[PDB]
């Protein structure tokens, strides 16, 4: 099982002027489902099993 | 050279001091993987 | 049901016999974390996020969790047919 | 209210008192969301849900 829990993340530098929309950005696609169209059609491609 | 790095890259204390990193694309864990044994275990076959 | 994931899990692994299952084994929908809010502008927020950011890499919360966030079953006789599989055999004298 | 809801503009639960300057401070079990980011500033998750 899994023992480091740590998501991935865009970073910059310091006192960027993206640091506030950038953020809301992400978060907006979480919710609409387009995380969605993206994991599926690259990670699970399905084979196998 | 660059501003945004746009790549996997995991968040802990030590990055964090120097530059923030904005919200997770996703989350993830640490594992660990080890080959596949014997496709066709017991292989000794009849007359045994 | 449709609710917080983490609640709904809890109490799932929790039940008598773990007869109630979530749908497809624990799938998810919109992976958004906890927090805790703080006023705007607020300057406690650079160094808190340090602190909670330092407990990660000390694995304190992943053992904290088992005091209790841990369940009671694992999410996997009775000899009798009673047609079951045997129709095909029948279905083969068909 | 529990968990805060936006009415008339306006915002009750745990997330009602610390836009109204009453809390400066709010823990428990938060879900992070765009409507919620605008008015406070969420730090870092540290659970998935
Ligand atoms: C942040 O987003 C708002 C949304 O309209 C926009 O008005 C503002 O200019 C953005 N700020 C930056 C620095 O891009």
């Amino acid at each position: 099982e899994l023992f480091f829990r740590s998501g991935f993340g865009i970073g910059m530098r310091k006192d960027s002027p993206w640091k506030q929309n950038v953020s809301l950005s992400i978060l907006k696609s979480h919710e609409n489902g387009f995380m969605e169209d993206l994991d599926k059609t690259w990670v699970r491609y399905q084979e196998c099993d | 050279q660059a501003d945004m790095i746009v790549a996997p890259l995991t968040i802990n204390n030590e990055r964090a001091q120097y530059i923030e990193f904005s919200k997770p694309f996703k989350y993830q864990g640490l594992t660990i993987l080890v080959k596949k044994e014997i496709p066709r275990s017991t292989l000794d076959s009849f007359m045994q | 049901f449709i609710y917080d994931a983490a609640v709904l899990n809890y109490m799932a692994g929790r039940d008598e016999g773990c007869k109630l299952v979530t749908i497809g084994s624990g799938k998810v929908f919109a992976s958004t974390g906890y927090g805790i809010a703080i006023q705007k502008d607020s300057g406690w927020k650079r160094q808190v996020d340090l602190a909670i950011l330092q407990l990660f890499g000390d694995g304190e919360m992943e053992e904290l969790e088992a005091l209790w966030l841990t369940g009671i079953c694992h999410n996997e006789m009775s000899s009798q047919l009673d047609i079951d599989n045997m129709a095909g055999v029948f279905y083969m004298l068909g | 209210g529990k968990h805060g809801k936006k009415i008339n503009g306006t915002w009750n639960g745990m997330i009602g008192e610390v836009v109204m300057k009453r809390a400066y401070m709010a823990v428990g079990s938060l879900t992070i969301n765009e409507e919620r980011s605008e008015v406070v500033d969420f730090s870092v998750p540290f659970i998935e849900t």
